[PDB]
């Protein structure tokens, strides 16, 4: 194996009197004419090498085969049917179906043939309260702007003609009369709240909210309560907070109520009981909490928490006549039973540790539906019972992996300091815990990110060839509080990487593997946690994987997009302290010439904004000239889902090849 | 406020 | 406040 020649520069940068040498500085411009020629030039020996690798094209044969499959959604009732979204794996757009209930399933509403080249497609979509006739905004091509079309849902034809000029819309009815939806015009950043009553013109529409100057925002959202009594609407001028009034519209003529009359706080309507509306706010509260309020006297000092916040950030879903609070507890999902006086019927018992979705229900939904998904398990509807707490299996994956095959576990382990620090496992049923698995362990550690469960092909696949998956929860992630995102910042950045540490240390006293059979892999600030352990510890894993880096800590603020890191990481500008601790770690600036690494693969685009190539670029020619051991440092530049196929192929088939493996450790 | 806003 | 986020 020979690399590319990569010629060190003569530059020379200084830090409160220090000098560090930079030889690859040339490498951070990746659009001049030497850079390209190296990218070219390194692409090739990398593929070269890859070329070798004898299972290389059956993995990518498993991977492409296993990549597409048909999704189906929970189906909801309107009207005399029910209604449910379905792909069959390729098509673009999912398809609205709907059933009656004695007769068969048809087609309803198929958005990938509502213009040749399907560049229309279908975005919100709601049926007025007797489910007789449907409302949906349909968009061009990648614009903001969009048109409402009005649907017999009987004749399936249109009923009226579309109402033009809407955007950053919702659609909400009352009853059967018609319904709310914004727009700029009329019926300029000033977003408006208009009523559109079926049989009448466009140009007849209410403005109901955001003409005159105290209401003037730059977006405004209407919705109808299910039991058609409240209008709720909110006003924004940017992501961060809204205002919300409350209008009864059991009462001629009402006028709005304050809510929430400053943008400090995000404010949600959940639903209402009565007079009582049910929110969802962050006010007082980052990580969320459920409210009521009576909506005769709405205002934030009358609050009176339903569910309290908590160290987890709450998710609120309403169904059936209850409410549902969502949470990732140590990065797995916990769904209690609420009803709306505030007593906990049941904390739901879930088929196991993953992510969920659903919940979502109309008021006398006789059951609900959710979603569940982890590593070792593809997206699986369930039905739940509420009264009862049953769940039983509405439809399982079409992927092809049972997920009955699969295990996954979660553990704690002690890092260095005596933190606990959760880390979930996933592999084939049958493995042994003789240390000879080959495994992938996965973290990130940053940005108060939570890693967790979600179900991927390319993971899956690496369990059926005989792998294990491990994800580490580390500090400074978003798996607890705010002390455990800070505690993994700055000063403290270390503690991440030695909670990884303690996690591949971990794998093998128990047994799952061994320091050869181990692979170590993350991207962005998780490539920075493999750059960052790999070259503190090379000799702890056989193979290292870090995607698209931060990996020059003393100049990743300079560049493109690095300022708004500077929060988590710090700048080598900030203070003496600062620019010591970032050269500390630094993985460009801790590789050692006569140590040997693991045998690495870093990957990276050949241009990107968020985090520059120079990073990958940097890293890897230190590497070739530092490495002193036999095994390979390469680097693969990108230049859809083929290439997705081929960057996982290349990436599971060279962890095998570095482990030794002749044939695939399990035929899959 | 969001957590974020910290 | 403390453990919280």
């Amino acid at each position: 194996l020979h690399y590319p020649v990569t010629r060190q520069g003569e530059q020379v940068d200084h830090y409160f009197g220090q000098a560090v040498a930079d030889p690859y500085r040339w490498l951070e411009d990746d659009r001049s004419p030497e850079t390209e020629a190296w990218v070219k030039a390194q692409n090739a020996v990398t593929q070269d090498y890859l070329a070798q690798i004898p299972y290389r094209a059956a993995i990518k044969e498993k991977l492409a085969a296993s990549w597409n499959y048909a999704k189906e959604g929970a189906p909801f009732r309107e009207g005399r049917y029910h209604y449910f979204f379905k792909n069959d794996g390729l098509q673009n757009q999912n398809v609205l179906w709907r059933q009656q209930e004695g007769k068969p399933a048809e087609v309803f509403l198929d958005p990938n043939t509502l213009s040749p080249d399907g560049t229309t497609a279908l975005d919100q979509l709601s049926f007025s309260r007797d489910g007789r006739i449907l409302a949906y905004s349909l968009s061009l091509a990648g614009s903001d702007w969009r048109e409402i079309h009005l649907m017999d849902v009987e004749s399936k034809q249109p009923l009226e003609t579309p109402l033009k000029d809407v955007k950053f819309s919702g659609i909400s009815w009352l009853g059967n009369e018609g319904f709310f939806y914004s727009s700029y015009d009329k019926p300029t950043d000033q977003h408006k709240v208009y009523f559109h009553r079926l049989g009448t013109a466009q140009e007849d529409d209410r403005l109901v909210f955001g003409a005159i100057p105290a209401q003037h925002h730059r977006y405004v959202g209407a919705t109808v309560t299910e039991d058609d009594r409240f209008l709720l609407i909110s006003a924004a001028n940017s992501t961060s907070g809204n205002r919300l009034y409350v209008k009864d519209l059991s009462q001629e003529n009402a006028p709005l109520l304050t809510v929430q009359g400053d943008l400090d706080a995000d404010v949600s309507l959940v639903d209402n009981k009565g007079s009582t509306l049910y929110l969802l706010t962050n006010r007082d509260a980052p990580n969320r909490r459920l409210v009521t309020v009576d909506a005769a006297n709405p205002g934030p000092a009358h609050w009176r928490d339903l569910i309290p916040e908590r160290q987890q950030v709450l998710t609120v879903h309403s169904g059936s006549g209850y409410l549902f609070a969502e949470y990732m507890v140590d990065a797995t999902a916990r769904v209690e039973q609420f009803d709306y006086e505030g007593k906990r019927v049941r904390e739901v018992a879930l088929p196991g540790l993953g992510s969920v979705s659903g919940f979502n229900g109309k008021h006398d939904d006789p059951a609900l539906y959710f979603g569940f998904e982890n590593y070792a398990q593809p997206p699986t509807l369930y039905r739940f019972e509420p009264k009862s707490g049953a769940i039983s299996l509405y439809r399982a994956s079409a992927a092809p992996f049972k997920p009955e095959d699969y295990v996954s576990e979660q553990r704690f382990y002690q890092s260095k300091d005596g933190t606990r620090v959760p880390l979930i496992i996933s592999y084939r049923k049958g493995l042994k815990l003789d240390g000879s698995n080959p495994t992938i362990l996965y973290g990130y550690g940053g940005f108060d990110v939570s890693l967790t469960p979600s179900f991927s092909v390319s993971v899956a696949n690496w369990l059926d060839l005989g792998g294990v998956y491990a994800v580490a929860n580390l500090r400074g992630g978003g798996e607890y509080g705010q002390a455990w995102h800070l505690a993994g910042t700055q000063q403290n950045k270390q503690n991440v990487f030695d909670d990884f540490i303690a996690a591949a240390e971990y794998l093998k006293a128990e047994g799952y593997t061994r320091t050869d059979r181990l692979a170590i892999r993350g991207g962005s600030n998780g490539g920075l946690l493999v750059g960052a352990v790999m070259t503190q510890r090379p000799d702890l894993m056989r193979v290292a994987l870090p995607a698209v880096g931060v990996l020059d800590m003393l100049r990743y603020h300079t560049f493109t997009a690095g300022t708004g890191w500077a929060y988590d990481y710090g700048t080598s500008a900030d203070s003496e302290a600062m620019f010591d601790y970032l050269k500390g770690y630094s993985p460009l600036h801790n590789v050692r010439p006569g140590v040997s690494y693991p045998s690495t693969m870093v990957t990276t685009a050949d241009h990107n904004d968020r985090v520059v190539p120079a990073h990958s670029f940097k890293f890897a020619a230190t590497l070739q000239a530092d490495n002193a051991g036999p095994h390979p440092q390469l680097i693969r530049i990108e230049t859809p889902v083929a290439k997705l196929i081929e960057q996982s192929a290349d990436i599971y088939a060279f962890t095998l090849y570095e482990m030794g493996y002749r044939e695939l450790p399990r035929q899959p | 406020m969001t957590r974020s806003a910290f």
